[PDB]
């Protein structure tokens, strides 16, 4: 029941007389400070130190909880913004919940599962149409400091709005303040009501930062093992692992390859397994998961990187080059993928999407004749002029997801060249006019989308659009 | 025999038995309590004092110092034998797949010595599988094995199930698929994949899987192996063995060493990373009773195979196949790269002058097809030698002669499938080289099986 | 108006050679930047 | 209370107090005797046995083992509030400029936990500097961390002391300088650069500086911090707070590991390196009361970016300025690469459409101007479209309308100095893109402040 500490240092303790303490049991120091019995010495326990370290010292009491490590859990949570081991920190009150889970848990084995086949709009049109996210998927986005990467997460939550699904944000070693504007982005977005917030900025303590994306996981399992569907987002799996590694050998542990332990890989692959997308058995909930890599000058070939993505089902990257072109979503399309692909996509996109691939997969190559336009009536005006067109529908402002629906029309539209008679510095508005013309008069083409939407009718729809076609205002 | 819990840390459990009681290293120990399950660890070490130390199998959360732990007196065992067919079981030997238990006559240990000196084949037999290119151009030999790879997208798994299939088919041979270390989604979908192409009945799978802690990583493949020992020892077939990343199964290898704090290399791996192999691969073997042949996938992320893990590895290797993405997005099916993929035994002494000829002959037509291909690059097909330009036809028919449908791949485009003796691959490919089918279609050697079969379809289009 | 022809690309080959040569030439001076600060 | 040293070895020594009676970590402990003066530790790890083990802040030279203790029962505190502005101090905030001591009414201590969840600001906001280039271009948020990024020959000196001034002037935000772990000549140089452009009333300054051990390197900025802590949270302002070379911080924090004998990373670092770096920057942030926005100095000699120290620190920045040798010997006098510098939060949410139009508009032509460049380098101006060569003339006007005169230049140039609201910038730069002003000679936009001046200057030559 009561142990004492022997001697601490970096936030890693000796505690005593912790007899019947369980590997991995929650402990309450005197001052209220939560631990983690990390190890059983032969003759004492190795308590990890999960918060202010500093008026921990020796001869410092230690108490055992008789709980395995675990966080506060359920739709109690939706809106708070809480740190890994639950206590709330945007001074809301208490948590009111009776339901834990453990940060640490099995993952759904191979016979718990079915393919991912449910589709996660992200509300981005560049992902939605090509990278695909499915719910139960376990999507990469990674990119340099600064492309926009958290900007992707908020605004796919945003699109949430529509709600079969609950997201949580787990905030991994960012700025508190960064952390603070995203809540309240989502404040102003009526986003947070069913989001929750988990968080361990910068200046926490390592083991902190280590469990931050357990927590959040397991927020997310409560919801997936219910029957319901969770996206969670794990801001900087990067700073995970850095804090991980300092925790490492804090504990002495051998370092191992490159700067990190041997098992950094298991700590991200042990993690991002548990987002799955249960058999129909075994209720056919799903958890989807948003890994976040931070890169260094875009090396994306870094052991951590290069790990993660070895993980997950697929990568969506954000060319830094890109971002300072002021090009937003900065997503490079090229190298970016879904392994799950259309599967996790409704038919009229999966349609649509489909020759759009190739489309500017043409305008890659014909880009480098940039402001040379000479080649006159071959492979020229017709794929190279029609591919900047395509690249204007693929820009997106912050914050504004747009629904499948109008996602699929503006694609189509373009992709059957209705864009091609319009101007090129005119395919933006053209865009947000032609929807904005569906929304109040051809509804009925877009609530078809909205119900198994495979969007048909065509002609009527290419004649609905070309009724507000013609330009009129090139 | 028992014993009780001394230091818990991590996958690493200290346990003290009684004097002159203690566990040979690699046995089973069980641990019960506190919560419900059963956790099972492995001896590694005597640290002296009548302490052992072990590596877990399990998460070993809430284990509690004193908790009393009991010496199976054997290895990690598990059943084997017709039970164990269309069943999925993890490191344990336990069903992981809800199915009932394994009403298996026998368990084996998982640790055990490779077969004697005495007991070896001594002489290179290919293992003919039902695909036209890995049996011209990079054949499988029995207790080969033989380095898979792919990415999934070039239809890798595909490629594991026709040869099950194959295998099962056109010999006796019966399959264990061991997944090591990576994602349980993939082995799920492997799981179904083979579960309605009908494969999975002559299968046993094993799955540890990258959620897992490093001692089941480490053994799962032990498992695997062990299953298909049974099918050779006893019942003396041909068996096949599958391990999904054979490299994760060496960077378990690290995790464990790392955690009973061993060396370790500059490079970050075991001290051990070699000894371990061998005592894995060593076991997959051609024995008088004959058998196994291990195909496994290697992947590593990193993409450097001069790494430890990669080298070792390919240390065993006596076949290589190389699934290809250009020649799938190409048509050619099995996307085996023909000029990458190489077979130890493909000597004339394993597969005669002939097929070693044809093979050599193929080889080279193709090859020269791509210095031609840089040719007219760079000199258009202009002065382009009737006899060179003619062994570009042949080149093209070659590469196409090299694709074929699939059983495994019937219930898509159902051609049906096809299997093709050696025997009749190799004069497929002669008659081609020789020049007897200069004057049919190029696309009428897509997707047939004999090149009797090929003559059929040069009378479309 | 035949003459005329063979001179704009006769010309027109001639800048394109220059062209290619003053890109590398060029290329050559920026890539000094791409390394040292 | 008090103590008596254990062991002495460099920078670390160990004390034993009595049962029960152990200091908090971080706790400066004082030590006195044999020579002279007073040697300040400060706690880092409890060994046990009531033994607790500190690093020096000065050197322990000729510390003997015995020596009485005396735990100060806080961290190091230093003073704050008017007290401090003009004054140059050291890590344990003592006057180094012997110039008295400081009268200060409090000294609070410089470890303590960054501002919590709900006393942070939750919206960005600019940071209105004088500056028109960092305004348009690389907007400062108040509570941002920029990276700048100098070579003193560039004016990176000139910039830090026209952003006090411009602070002190246009809000009523003071200042605090960091100098960690750089030349002390440099110091010197710079406390006189601004002590002769009466910049230093405004600001308090703290010195680490090569020549000190690390401990002291590492908790100078904590003491800076500290300072600028007290003007943001008792009254309430926009304080600045520079660091200069905030690597030598994290460099500093290698050194003090390395003598406690800790991990380290395989790259050398502390264990703890980001954990470090954070408790450091998250405290420099906008509270509700708000404020701190840190101007940080990064060289790294090395100049490779992706090492750990700089990759932590750039974790932190929301801005980077790039002073530019080229733009220097050029005359753009704020020589701030246009291009190369960036802000996060220029984002039309923060600055609004027009602004973010505005400067993604002049970035653009800036661009393009480059493109151009290399055009007429290998088509000549030949074929150059009249509208190409056109945006070629405004980009030559914006490049110019970028320079400014400074208030702290004054002494010199004495333009005099100009201050330019963004309103202002923004309006002028919307015009220059418009071709509201291509009539006018190009050299009427260097070293104008707002565009109304440029025409005025558009009457000269």
């Amino acid at each position: 029941e009561v142990g004492t500490v022997i001697q601490v240092g970096d936030g890693i303790a000796r505690v005593h007389g912790l007899e019947k303490v369980m590997a991995g049991e929650l402990l309450e120091f005197e001052n209220g400070v939560m631990g983690m019995a990390q190890n059983l010495e032969e003759d004492n326990v190795g308590v990890v130190i999960l918060g202010p370290y500093t008026e921990i010292r020796e001869g410092t009491q230690v108490k055992r909880t008789g709980r395995i490590m675990e966080v506060p859990v359920g739709e109690a949570l939706l809106g708070r913004v809480v740190n890994p081991l639950g206590q709330p920190l945007d001074g809301r009150g208490p948590i009111e919940t009776a339901e834990y889970r453990p940060i640490e848990s099995p993952a759904p084995g191979v016979m718990d599962r079915k393919s991912v086949h449910e589709p996660l709009q992200t509300g981005i049109k560049a992902i939605d149409s090509m990278i695909p996210i499915g719910r139960g998927q376990r999507e990469l986005i990674i990119g340099d400091r600064q492309t926009g990467k958290t900007t992707i997460a908020i605004d796919t939550i945003i699109n949430q709005k529509g709600q079969d699904v609950i997201c949580i944000y787990v905030a991994i070693g960012q700025k508190q303040s960064t952390v603070a504007g995203v809540v309240e982005t989502l404040r102003q977005h009526d986003a947070l009501d069913y989001t929750i917030v988990v968080t361990a900025s910068a200046s926490e303590p390592a083991p902190l930062l280590y469990l931050a994306p357990y927590a959040g996981c397991a927020m997310g399992e409560y919801f997936m093992y219910k029957g319901k569907h969770a996206l969670v987002v794990y801001d900087d799996l990067s700073k995970q692992a850095a804090a991980y590694r300092e925790l490492s050998l804090l504990l002495r542990r051998p370092p191992g390859r490159e700067a990190y332990p041997g098992d950094v890989f298991y700590l991200h692959s042990r993690l991002l397994e548990r987002a799955a997308k249960l058999s129909d058995e075994k209720g056919g909930g799903s958890l989807t998961a948003l890994p976040f890599i931070e890169t260094q000058a875009g090396d994306v070939s870094a052991y951590i990187p290069t790990n993660v993505i070895s993980i997950t089902d697929g990568q969506i990257f954000l060319e830094s080059d890109l971002f300072y072109s002021g090009v937003r979503p900065a997503v490079n399309v090229g190298i970016s993928v879904s392994r799950v692909g259309g599967a996790a996509q409704i038919k009229a996109m999966k349609k649509v999407a489909g020759t759009l691939r190739l489309d500017l997969a043409q305008y890659r190559e014909l880009q480098a004749f940039a402001q040379f336009g000479s080649d006159l009536d071959k492979a020229t005006q017709a794929k190279l002029n029609r591919g900047e067109r395509t690249v204007e529908i693929l820009k997106q402002d912050e914050h504004k997801p747009m629904p499948v629906e109008e996602q699929v029309i503006s694609i189509y539209a373009v992709t059957n060249g209705f864009m091609d008679d319009i101007p090129v510095e005119d395919v933006r508005r053209f865009e947000e006019e032609l929807l904005s013309f569906m929304r109040a008069n051809k509804d009925s083409l877009l609530d078809h989308i909205r119900q198994t939407g495979e969007l048909p009718d065509t002609k009527e729809l290419d004649a609905a659009i070309e009724e507000f076609k013609k330009g009129f205002t090139p | 025999n028992k014993g009780r819990i001394i230091q818990v840390m991590g996958p690493v459990v200290d346990i003290q038995f009684e004097s002159g009681q203690l566990p040979d290293i690699y046995n089973a120990i069980t641990i019960e309590r506190p919560q419900g399950g059963t956790l099972t660890v492995e001896a590694a070490v005597h640290l002296g004092d009548n302490v052992v130390r072990c590596v877990a199998m399990a998460s070993t959360d809430g284990l509690v110092r004193g908790l009393e732990a009991v010496d199976t007196g054997a290895p990690i065992s598990v059943p084997v034998g017709k039970a164990t067919l269309g069943r999925v079981f993890n490191v344990l030997g336990e069903p992981i797949d809800e199915q009932g238990e394994v009403n298996a006559e026998e368990r084996h240990p998982i640790h055990r010595p490779a077969p004697e000196f005495e007991e070896l084949s001594t002489a290179d037999e290919i293992l003919e599988t039902g695909i036209k290119v890995i049996d011209l151009l990079a054949p499988y030999a029995k207790g080969g094995k033989i380095g898979l790879f792919g990415g999934a997208g070039v239809g890798k798994t595909v490629l594991i199930q026709e040869l099950i299939n194959n295998v099962a088919q056109e010999h006796g041979g019966l399959s264990v698929f061991a997944g090591v270390g990576e994602r349980t989604r993939e082995g799920n979908d492997l799981y179904h994949e083979m579960k309605d192409s009908g494969v999975i009945s002559k299968t046993s799978m094993v799955f540890g899987q990258m959620n897992e802690p490093p001692g089941a990583r480490l053994r799962v493949a032990l498992t695997g192996l062990t299953m298909a020992e049974y099918f050779r020892d006893r019942e003396g077939q041909d068996v096949l063995l599958f391990i999904d990343n054979i490299f994760r199964f060496t960077q378990a290898g690290s995790e464990v060493s790392a955690l009973l704090g061993r060396m370790p290399s500059a490079v970050g791996y075991q001290p051990t990373l070699a000894t371990e192999m061998g005592q894995l691969q060593e076991r997959i073997t051609s024995t008088k009773k004959g058998s196994i042949t291990s195909i496994q996938a290697i992947y590593v992320p990193a993409d450097d195979y001069t790494d430890p893990a990669p080298a070792t590895t390919f240390a065993h290797l006596d076949a290589t196949t190389n699934l290809e993405r250009k020649l799938a997005e190409m048509g050619i099916y099995p996307a085996v790269d023909p000029l990458a993929s190489t077979s130890r035994i493909l000597s004339p002494a394993v597969v005669g002058e002939e097929h070693y000829r044809v093979a050599r002959g193929v080889q080279q037509v193709l090859q020269r097809y791509n210095d031609l291909q840089d040719i007219i690059a760079i000199l258009g097909m202009d002065e382009l030698s009737d006899e060179d330009k003619l062994i570009v036809a042949r080149a093209r028919k070659i590469q196409r002669f090299l694709s074929q449908p699939f059983h495994v791949a019937e219930q898509f485009t159902g051609m049906p499938g096809k299997y093709v003796p050696v025997k009749e691959t190799v004069r497929g490919f002669k008659e081609i080289l020789e020049g007897k089918h200069d004057n049919l279609p190029e696309e009428a050697f897509y997707m047939v099986g004999t090149i009797d079969e090929a003559v059929e379809k040069a009378k479309k289009l | 108006l035949l003459d005329a022809k063979a001179s704009e690309f006769g010309a027109r080959m001639t800048a394109m050679g220059n062209a290619t040569d003053n890109a590398t030439e060029m290329l050559e001076t920026l890539t000094l930047q791409f390394n040292r600060a």
